[PDB]
């Protein structure tokens, strides 16, 4: 789901990361964001962002 | 030579040409349809946002 989060977006405002191995995603400079809106058609996750 | 009338004929043979279908009744042989459209590979974003 991370990884679906990093490719809903524009590349380089979510770092997608192995803590643990395992892989979290954060937001890192939103400024690169052309709100494509892309995350709104994935049904899973337009809801945790 | 005093040509007589004879009598009437007994049937009819008629010579005519036969056509070859060893070629046809084969499968048909269609013209190949064109393919749907499909992305094209090495598509990324090149725009990004000012600032």
């Amino acid at each position: 789901a991370a990884e679906e989060l990093s490719r809903c977006f524009s590349p380089g405002v979510i770092e997608v990361q192995e803590v643990q191995g395992k892989k979290v995603a954060r937001v890192a400079n939103p400024r690169l964001d052309t709100f494509s809106r892309e995350i709104f058609r994935n049904e899973k996750l337009k809801k945790v962002v | 030579g005093g040509l007589t009338c004879a009598s009437a004929p007994q049937g009819t043979l008629r010579i005519l040409e036969g056509p070859q279908q060893s070629l046809s009744g084969s499968p048909l042989q269609p013209i190949p349809a064109s393919p749907p459209p499909q992305i094209p590979p090495g598509l990324r974003p090149r725009f990004c946002a000012f600032g």
